[PDB]
């Protein structure tokens, strides 16, 4: 029953009542406990079109996290065009928790189970669903953490490379295990990855690239300018804002006790607003070992509009794209 | 290090012709950034095929391109007189470099037989004032591109002082060459007349100038 | 209408220097990569250099590496090629060309760069005196190519045929340019040929009369 529309969606999670940290405290009143039996209805002999970038469902998630982030991590100072603000800024406990969005009455959501689906046009095998699988909301530039992984092969998703400026996005078949650390110079930080995982991924990436763009010599190079967040890999890990050098990881042509590549990060009291234009000031750090093991699930890049070569450079900026990588194969329809 | 083409191929009007283009596993075998180009003698090259098979706007459909393993190929169906030129293929090579083919001269056969229009000029009274004399024999509008040039003083053969171009194709798809006899103003004013004889196919054409 | 206008050709002594310029109009100069291409007399074409749209990425061939320099100005919309330590093997007709992607539509007319140490011999031009008659101009003993012939400053274009030059034993070129005109006009129309041998600053304007 192909009939797309606009609605006001609602959240779902496994929030905890005793708890004091942010995410779940937002969840306890903004939504509902998970139903331990999510069912699926396969639709035999039906194929249907979709355009995987023009979606209100993304915007609602986008607006939710804004209305989440603004009220909970309350900064010390805020500023943009003729306007300055300062409130109380306590350090808070924090983590990412998996979320499902769900469908109101006279209406349901579907699943494009084409694991070889790119974005454009028809989904072959399809089913219907009450609510999506769990996703913890990852606020990150360049890289995609803790999200949804590929099952068959590593596939690429962008509007069209003919319109280059359309940010290109990636999701992977296997996960890269990363650990970041700041010990108890209290500003300078660092991050760690063991070479062999990173080297082969980009090899298998380059191999799927020489196909998508017919003919080439795949070269990887870093960012070229503009503000901090996008030029770096910027992210949150419990009560701060990480900003890490990404210069080494984009390293030219990749060709067909375990050694670790180590990246010089730093933290910032000062952050450029990701919702709109604006620059932000937060509480200084707390003492001790600051660590998170989290896994990379994909990546954002942009086709470099320069040279008869194959220069691919890190993306980011927008967070609507950050939402795109996991909700990809979950849709909007009327029962009629 | 270079892309191998046959140096020359030859077919008739209306027939189809195939040019082969051979490289390595580091250029043609891996890539489809392949482009074909037309060059008439002495003009700027014109884009024909790109990305193995694609045509830009401004190019006749009679042209078509292809790729297999390590070899590119160009196909021209419904051959015309305009199609008589040099042909080159182009490829991206590993390390952002580009490389060109050796060149294939396409000769279209069975064209109209053109008789040579000839003009012979005396040395100017101005050249004789500078103690030089040069006879200019200009041959135009002939086909095919093989001509034999002979010079005569009165009725006797002259071998010394002759310089002749290779015949070269003109604006009207026919051929053009020029032959120059170097003499002294004494050698010119001596003889009653000099004569220029052009042998094309069978017909021999003669022009005569006398010193007056 | 897209154009590529080349200048700066002519003779250089071997080891000497020359700079070529390619002027562009009819499209956005930035957003497109650019290339130089040369053709040795009677030889195959060969790629010289690549520059990217913003610059920064510049690629060179080995038989030229370290001697040639590619640059562009994205304001004036010009491509530049600075050439140093020139050898005779570099003598070629030089072309600038626009990039689509990995392919190259639209080309310059071609500027001939000759690398030779002959003292640049200015040609000697002599008048060749004549319904329908033929007259012309002899461009004798010049080094090097090219020589450009126009009639009445470009006013006479119908009848004109410019011949490919001979290479003499001495090592000097000679061509002739002939035009075919009506027999009545020989007592009203005065005919001028405008020889321009750019490498020797030789601009000659010579009159052809019966």
């Amino acid at each position: 029953v192909w009939k797309e529309a606009k609605t006001t969606l609602f959240c779902a999670s496994d929030a905890k009542a005793y708890e004091r940290e942010v995410h779940n405290v937002w969840a306890t009143h903004a939504c509902v406990p998970t139903d331990p039996n999510p069912q699926e209805m396969a639709l035999g002999n039906v194929t249907e079109n979709f355009n995987m970038w023009k979606n209100d469902m993304v915007d609602q998630m986008h607006e939710d996290i804004i209305s989440l982030w603004d009220q909970s991590l309350k900064p010390c100072v805020k500023l943009t065009g003729g306007s300055t603000v300062t409130q109380a800024c306590p350090k808070v406990s924090f983590d990412p928790i998996p979320i499902h969005y769900c469908a109101p009455a006279g209406y349901a959501i579907l699943k494009c189970n084409n694991e070889t689906f790119e974005g454009t046009g028809p989904c072959n095998n399809v089913s219907t669903v009450q609510c999506t699988h769990g996703i913890k909301p990852v606020v990150s530039t360049q890289l995609l953490l803790n999200g949804s992984l590929a099952k068959e092969e590593i596939v690429i998703r962008s509007e069209n490379l003919t319109d280059n400026a359309k940010t290109i996005i990636v999701h992977l078949k296997e996960s890269v295990e990363i650990v970041c650390t700041r010990p108890g110079d209290t500003r300078q930080a660092h991050c760690n990855i063991s070479e062999e995982k990173w080297n082969k991924t980009l090899q298998k990436v380059s191999k799927i690239l020489q196909e998508h763009f017919p003919n080439k010599a795949i070269k990887f190079e870093p960012h070229s300018g503009g503000d901090l967040e996008i030029t770096t890999h910027s992210f949150n890990c419990r009560g701060e804002f990480f900003y890490c050098n990404t210069t080494k990881l984009f390293n030219g042509t990749y060709n067909s006790s375990n050694t670790t590549i180590t990246l010089p990060c730093r933290i910032k009291q000062i952050v450029n607003m990701w919702q709109g234009v604006g620059r932000a000031m937060y509480a200084p750090p707390i003492k001790g070992n600051i660590t998170c093991k989290s896994i990379i699930t994909g990546l954002l890049l942009t086709r470099d509009k320069d040279s008869n070569t194959e220069t691919f450079r890190p993306g980011g900026g927008d967070m609507r794209d950050n939402w795109r990588s996991e909700l990809y194969k979950y849709k909007v329809v009327e029962i009629k | 290090s270079a892309l191998t083409q046959p140096p020359s191929v030859s077919k008739s009007l209306g027939q189809s012709v195939t040019i082969s283009c051979t490289g390595t596993s580091s250029d043609i075998g891996a890539y489809t950034g392949v482009s074909w180009y037309q060059q008439h003698s002495g003009t700027a090259p014109r884009l024909l095929i790109y990305d193995v098979s694609k045509r830009p706007s401004g190019v006749s459909d009679r042209f078509s391109g292809s790729k297999s393993g390590n070899t590119a190929s160009l196909t021209i169906s419904g051959l015309q007189t305009d199609d008589e030129a040099d042909y080159y293929c182009c490829s991206y090579r590993t390390g952002a470099t580009y490389i060109f083919g050796t060149g294939t001269r396409v000769t279209v056969l069975g064209q109209p037989k053109g008789a040579p229009s000839v003009t012979l000029f005396p040395p100017s009274s101005e050249e004789l004032q500078a103690n030089k004399a040069t006879l200019v024999c200009l041959i135009s509008d002939f086909y095919p591109g093989a001509v034999t040039v002979a010079w005569k003083a009165d009725s006797s053969p002259v071998k010394a002082g002759v310089e002749t171009t290779t015949p070269s194709k003109q604006s009207n798809n026919k051929y053009a060459a020029s032959s120059y006899l170097s003499l002294t103003p004494e050698q010119w004013k001596s003889h009653r007349s000099y004569s220029c004889q052009v042998t094309h196919e069978g017909s021999t054409v003669e022009k005569t100038v006398a010193p007056t | 209408e897209v154009q590529l206008v080349e200048s700066g050709g002519g003779l250089v002594q071997p080891g000497g220097s020359l700079r070529l310029s390619c002027a562009a109009s009819g499209f956005t100069f930035s957003n497109s990569g650019m290339i130089w291409v040369r053709q040795a007399p009677g030889k195959g074409l060969e790629w010289v250099s690549y520059i990217s749209l913003s610059g920064a990425n510049t690629y060179y061939a080995d038989s030229v590496k370290g001697r040639f320099t590619i640059s562009r100005d994205n304001s004036q919309n010009t491509l530049s090629l600075q050439m140093n330590s020139l050898r005779v093997e570099d003598t070629a007709m030089y072309y600038c060309a626009k990039e689509g992607w990995s392919y190259f539509d639209f080309w310059g007319q071609g500027v001939l760069v000759t690398v030779s140490g002959a003292s640049t011999k200015g040609p000697s031009v002599f008048p060749l005196a004549p319904g329908t008659a033929a007259l012309g101009c002899l461009v004798k003993d010049y080094f090097p190519e090219p020589v450009t012939v126009s009639w009445n400053s470009g006013a006479l274009t119908s009848g004109v045929h410019t011949f490919p030059a001979v290479l003499q034993s001495s090592g000097l070129y000679s061509l002739s340019s002939v035009v075919t005109v009506p027999s009545s006009s020989l007592g009203t129309q005065t005919y001028i040929c405008n020889v321009n041998h750019k490498p020797s600053n030789t601009k000659v304007d010579k009159r052809v009369e019966p």
